[PDB]
């Protein structure tokens, strides 16, 4: 599950597993 | 008063003067098998008050070197009134128990027992390889069984209680519904288990449900041995319901 | 907001343990701490109840002791061995009648409940050894035969042709097999234990035996002879999902011994037989 | 088709990843669930419930009902000690416990212990006993006065013969792995004798005490793993 | 490209899968659909015809059509037994049915089973007989009297030749494994005669009766599987 | 809602099976339990009407005994044999006329029914067995040659070309080929049974062999002549998509002989040659 | 517009470096070029202050400089070894106690932070050297034990049933084993650095050796025994993710000696120790 | 299934990428975070504190 | 291209490719 | 086919196969 | 990208390249 | 995340990666 957003330019942000470990590297600021 | 307790069963009523409250096994009072749940499709028989009332077992006696002592059910029960019948007489029977165990000595006697009722206790061998318990020792009917007496037949289950028969440790028995006999507090506990099985019915005479394992943990003293100290046991069914009638099993 | 619910999944928040609230001295003739062990209930006392306690609060979690997180995860059932060593018609072939109680360590956790129910995620995890120098090309056909089907008896055996059977064939480079199998029971649970016979006398069988048959699960190297022996052992592994178990109790304490029994082997000196550590006495630590 | 890049890992078998996979028997219709009482949700329901600590679990009675019970009985000297163990969840007289042997499939645990005690004499014997938990970073106390400077309960026996002492969570970091490693011990359990084990003429002069433990609400365990309470050395055969 | 995480399973071949494949004719049209008599959706449509049991299937009867007639005929002692089977849908005399066959690509069954008899003797033959269905966890009865202690039919034979025994569904679990399996072993069929056979002079002195079996409302099949019930020891070719 | 379709697919309950209601004793003169079975009907009786029933409800599910899971399942129907021994260019390649009567599980399945119509899922399990080594670079080439077409009769004819057929060209290490096929007759359903002949006279064929033309698999190794010889078995399957069944009949009681014949071996004791087991008597269980 | 987030994210613009603005000549008696470094601040002095500037515009961001980009790239953190020389069942084998102390370059990372918070991306880089010519099928176990599970004395010890520790297999010739590891201490943070002991006594361990207990990584050739001897080394490599680091320190200036401590050797010319180079004199550039 | 082209880059190991992979550690939940004074963001902060310069670095 | 339906729990049955006798098992009933 | 939420930060919850014994480990509580 | 049509049973027409030469088979008549 | 856009003849122009210089070739003019 993931949180898409609109402006339009959607930003499908996914995340495939069910663990926060799982995820890519953090956004910054 | 907490401390007195009177349960009545069909036409019969027990008492206690001093009991620990009572426990209900898994929190499930017994009640009839549902629509929802029945796989069987005849209707069955409930012979209510003849059946759901209690019947006592034989008296055990208590004594320094006791071991334990342990029943089966539904097989405890085979040669008791109506209850025991239609066990027989039908392929199918479900029922619930109220177990209530007696023991009194005095203010001046020491002694714990630990009643517990275990459902599905597949009894262990010890050191035969693969020879499972036989039947007739599993089964042995209103006279229970008590640790370290019989003579070594092969298929003889296990009698250390210190291992529960079965290869657990017996600390570990309190996860099962249970009560303790402590002398000093009480003399009798009272437990009321429903109907346990993956199955909404099953068969009386192949399947045991529950084990009473009644195993002293603190030995019994006092300053007048002679004077015996028995424990006896009366059990009443609870909502027996029997299916699938036929003639009369006759066993072994 | 189940999408709440999500990010608790997320986050391994879904069930919480409580807090701990702040607590003073008192004096009264309530006394939490007594009680009576003999009617089989718990004390319920916490620990706001015998000292003073200052506020915290827990963020401690338990969805990792739930009992789909402590029985999902695969562990080895059984290791196939196919060995090739001077008759390739008779040893490229083998079957197994299946069940959860060859291997200890999962065996004794699903062994910690009386009924069980639960769907299952089957694992294979094939190994060639090259006991010549050369695996070839090396495609195997596990078939599960469920109790009744006709069993194979030779590697040309028309019942490989699996005509309705399941069989799951796996060419060696490829990820490893997997696939899922739904609750089987003729029950509404599967039996842990079972204090019953399939029949009333003196020979009849005791314990899951009667009630937990699962059929055989039948393997063979699909390839034909080759020049180099190879021996393929095939280890198992097996993972509970949408799990409910009933009816808790003690766990093993002794080595089993045997497939569907409680029998064990006693020592002479039995304190080797249980983890007990033998204390030196009742003071020391 | 659609542009992939296969990244790594695909291909592995993890045992506990959680992917989805085809099922071998289709269609397939599962036997209908009844209710069976006793249903269990969560470990921490048993990790609740109190078991008999094997205290007395000395060599010669390693095999014996008594290694559940300890013996009190008229003393000569003032203050002396009944028992001693680590407050460790999976530490030895400890281990083989209900939620010892459940802690001991967790690599982490965290929360509030309670240990219960039972007196087992006749209804006139009497008697206190002072039970005190000592927190990390000291030795054992030497003496009822050293080990009362610590948690404690005075606990004096009658017509309810169970007591309850919590061991509450007092730790530097938020948990403590569950195998015995210094850095993460916890402190020790002791009972002394408070008065004395007084008995009437024509009385037993000696009675048991049975010890129980279990978790509090705040009890939690955590990183799941293999047991070492158990073992297989050779073939589990038919 | 679309970063991906091959799981375990790829690649395999299962032969229960579910999956799509390309087409290896494409653009071609099938030839349409016309109405035939006769469709089948469900087995369950086969299980609901009543076919012949060969209850006779005596060595020296199998190969003739008289393994499929029981014989009836003036008895000189009372209340005899006529024949005696197991219930269970797959096994012996009843495997080769067609109930007994498609009961036999799967693994457990359910349900109740409608066993029905025509009488074969002449207009004027007459005779009544008891059809009994014994539950299981007792042996197949010795009498007359210990069988109708159970289920049963007393059937009068008359203007209609036939009659049906329901054999209801009275078992512990849901389901029963259809293979010749204790545990799930369903009871017995027994039948036998209520009164006599009686015939007025010049009349046959014997007369068959022929028996049938189908599923009920109720009856279902689960967990397809290959059947033993039939074989290929070499190849079959052209 | 048909979302509520989907989730009956999910858990296999589309087809439901009806519950057992309350029956009471009764005394009259409808006789449900009598009947006649020269009508060629079945007695409708059900167990309320024989019996006291209680009321329970029916839980089980006819999805798993439809035509479409009856029949939908892989089974082997050719196993393909390409074995170099002495001569690469006459032992390469290989050709089989299609059809479904030469493994009996399958077979014997789909005869249950008079006609047939569906979609065929094909899937191949190649296997090279090293006989002296090595199996080097194996690429495979499967030919669908639809009858008429020209027929290869060498490993390099020009019919290999496939500029019309469909072939598929497998590599040694890639997953199975799979593809599917559209009902291919030239009728409305495929014929299980026949009864006729292509002609009038003593010598015209009788059977399905009449009807049931579906063309040759050319198959040969892609790869040329190695040093090492191998030998490579493709074992193909089939498995029938969106089926319908028309006319039920009787399974096969005896062993199969030929194809496209239900023609039978007697042997002198029939009772060997039939399922059928010899009761010691009428009433002996 | 979160989306604007995401376009700084592709970008690489999320922290921008302010811009130098144009300055003029100044005479005042505020001096901010003097100030006191005993203060232990340091003087805020800019370009503008001392210098007459132009107005720049600053296009540099600062996204690669941030914690979470200085320790998120993979490292090797060990090198396994498991090399057949004459005993398969002694050398198919072996464990590694975890730990992030045995690479110099990633430790020297982590360790310019007092304490660090972050979950792990571990990925594994198996290579099997073929030391009689072959390779077989490998297929490799790696277990991950953590304190307190039973550790594996034997290549068929029963602790590789994994029944409920994490395993990863995996098969010579598919992609790399990776997967994702929480924070896991028993604290808030991890310890970079620890000032403290397990006792208070002569004999009590001094270090990091006190808390960063990660457990036993096991590993094995799951294949059973082959003709050709093989040698497996595997590689693992961490990465950090989701990273917080507090109170930065000084970097290692010299070479590390031993895991777990701070301890160093010094030569007798000191300066081929450190990375200083020796200045001619105090005017030699 | 859906249709797919692997791409060149497919099951290699680049030190630097980003992806995502599976938890062996599922259900778990990591020890609740507290504040700790220090905390560093990015390492410029680092950069703009003052440090001696090892000047008179001569070998004596 | 396939048939999305809506209730929120979508059911996206996909055909991937452009013949029926492509796709997998047929709906019962 | 799966179930889509929108609060925007959607959850696909998608199921792959036909058969509940396919899917993933269960939701908790 | 590609053409998304609504009736629900979209028909998501993909060309996953930007060149036509890369697409399927033609649509007829 | 990517670029969805509207006409129905849905244009998904993609970007896989969180770094410009993983994308494609550019757009022209
Ligand atoms: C109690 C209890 C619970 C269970 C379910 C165990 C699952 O067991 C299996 C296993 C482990 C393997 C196969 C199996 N292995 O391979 C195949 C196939 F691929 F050939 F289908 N089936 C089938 C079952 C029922 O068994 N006893
Ligand atoms: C009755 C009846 C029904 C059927 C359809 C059988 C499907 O038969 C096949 C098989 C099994 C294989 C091929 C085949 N094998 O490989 C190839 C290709 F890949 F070369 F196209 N086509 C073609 C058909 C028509 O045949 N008889
Ligand atoms: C300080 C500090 C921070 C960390 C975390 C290091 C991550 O360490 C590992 C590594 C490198 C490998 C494994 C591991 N390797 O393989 C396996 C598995 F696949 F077997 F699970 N686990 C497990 C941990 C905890 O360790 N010390």
């Amino acid at each position: 599950g993931a949180q898409v957003s609109r402006q339009s330019i959607n930003y499908f942000n996914i995340n495939y597993f069910k663990d926060a470990a799982s995820s890519g590297a953090s956004r910054l600021d | 008063s907490d401390r007195i307790i009177q349960i009545t069963r069909g036409d019969s009523t027990i008492t206690s003067q001093d009991v620990a409250n009572a426990v209900v096994g898994y929190g499930v009072w017994p009640h009839y098998l549902t629509p929802q749940d029945a796989t069987a499709i005849d209707k069955p028989t409930q012979p209510d008050t003849s059946s759901n009332r209690f019947y006592t077992l034989d008296s055990k006696m208590w004594n320094s070197t006791s071991k334990g002592w342990w029943w089966k059910l539904p097989d405890a029960l085979k040669d008791m009134g109506i209850f025991g019948e239609n066990m027989f007489y039908h392929f199918l029977g479900r029922s619930g128990y109220t177990v209530h165990v007696q023991c009194n000595a005095s203010k001046f006697h020491q002694g714990t027992l630990l009643v517990v009722m275990i459902p599905e206790h597949q009894l262990a061998t010890v050191n035969k390889g693969n020879v499972n318990a036989g039947y007739k020792y599993t089964h042995p009917g209103e006279a229970g069984r008590e640790v370290g007496t019989q003579v070594e037949n092969e298929k003889q289950p296990s009698d250390d209680n210190w291992l529960n028969f079965d290869g657990t440790l017996l600390g570990n028995l309190l996860i099962f519904p249970h009560q303790f006999i402590n002398l000093r507090s009480n003399n009798s506990a009272t437990l009321i288990v429903p109907y346990v099985n993956a199955v909404p019915m099953d068969s009386m005479v192949r399947h045991n449900n529950w084990s009473l394992v009644i195993i002293p943990v603190c030995q019994l003293q006092s300053n007048n041995i002679s004077n015996i100290v028995p424990i006896t046991v009366s059990i009443s069914p609870m909502c027996a319901e029997f299916s699938g009638a036929r003639a009369k099993t006759v066993v072994q | 907001n189940p999408v709440e619910r999500y990010v608790d999944e997320v986050l391994n928040e879904v069930l919480v343990v409580p807090n701990i609230n702040q607590s003073h001295p008192t004096t009264s003739n309530a006394a939490p701490v007594l009680d009576a062990a003999e009617t089989g209930h718990t004390n319920k006392i916490q620990p706001e109840d015998t000292i003073e306690t200052r506020y915290v609060q827990s963020s401690q979690t338990l969805d990792e002791m739930s009992v789909e997180s402590f029985l999902g995860r695969s562990g080895c059932i059984h290791e196939s061995v196919l060995d090739i060593v001077d008759n390739y018609n008779d040893q490229s072939f083998t079957k197994w009648n299946i069940n959860l109680q060859e291997m200890a360590q999962i065996r004794r956790k699903f062994e910690m409940f009386t009924y069980a129910r639960f769907d299952s995620e089957i694992t294979m995890v094939p190994s060639v050894a090259a006991k010549d120098g050369h695996i070839g090309h090396i495609v195997m056909q596990y078939m599960y035969v469920p109790p009744g089907a006709p069993i194979p008896t030779t590697r040309d055996d028309y019942a490989w042709q699996s005509g309705t059977n399941a069989s799951v064939f796996w060419q060696h480079g490829q990820p490893f097999p997997r696939f899922s199998l739904p609750f089987l029971s003729i029950a509404s649970a599967y039996y842990m234990f079972y204090d019953g016979y399939d029949g009333d006398t003196y020979k009849s069988r005791y314990g899951t035996v009667v009630t937990n048959d699962m059929g055989t699960l039948c393997s063979r190297i699909v390839t034909s002879e080759q020049l180099h022996k190879v021996k393929v052992v095939t280890r198992i592994y097996h993972k509970a999902k949408h799990t409910k178990a009933w009816c808790p109790r003690p766990p093993r304490a002794v080595q089993y011994s045997h497939t569907h029994t409680t029998n064990y082997k006693l020592s002479s000196e039995v304190h080797n037989d249980v983890a007990i550590r033998p204390r030196t006495n009742l003071t020391t630590v | 088709g659609l542009p992939v890049y296969v990244t790594p890992g695909s291909g592995q078998f993890m045992t506990t990843d959680d992917m989805q996979s085809p099922c071998a028997l289709p269609w397939y219709h599962p036997t209908k669930e009844i209710f069976i009482p006793g249903e269990v949700k969560n470990l921490i329901e048993m990790c609740q419930v109190d078991t008999l600590i094997p205290i007395n679990s000395t060599q010669s009675n390693i095999g014996n009902v008594s290694m559940y019970t300890v013996t009190l009985s008229p003393q000569t000297k003032l203050a002396e000690e009944i028992f001693a163990i680590k407050v460790d969840i999976a530490s030895h007289p400890l281990a083989t416990t209900l939620i010892g042997e459940i802690a001991s499939y967790f690599t982490h645990w965290t929360g509030s212990l309670r240990f219960s005690f039972m007196f087992c004499g006749t209804a006139n014997t009497t008697l206190k006993v002072l039970l005190a938990y000592t927190p990390p970073g000291i030795g054992k106390p030497r003496s009822r006065k050293e080990a009362m400077l610590g948690t404690h309960v005075v606990w004096d026996v009658g017509l309810q013969s169970t007591v309850s002492l919590v061991v509450p969570w007092i730790s530097a970091s938020q948990y403590r792995f569950t195998t015995p490693d210094t850095y993460s011990s916890a402190g020790y359990i002791t009972c002394w004798y408070q008065t004395n084990f007084v008995v009437p003429p024509n009385t037993p002069n000696t009675a048991e005490m049975l010890c129980f433990v279990s978790g509090c609400k705040d009890f939690c365990l955590r990183m799941a793993r293999d047991t070492d309470l158990h073992k297989q050395t050779g073939p589990i055969t038919q």
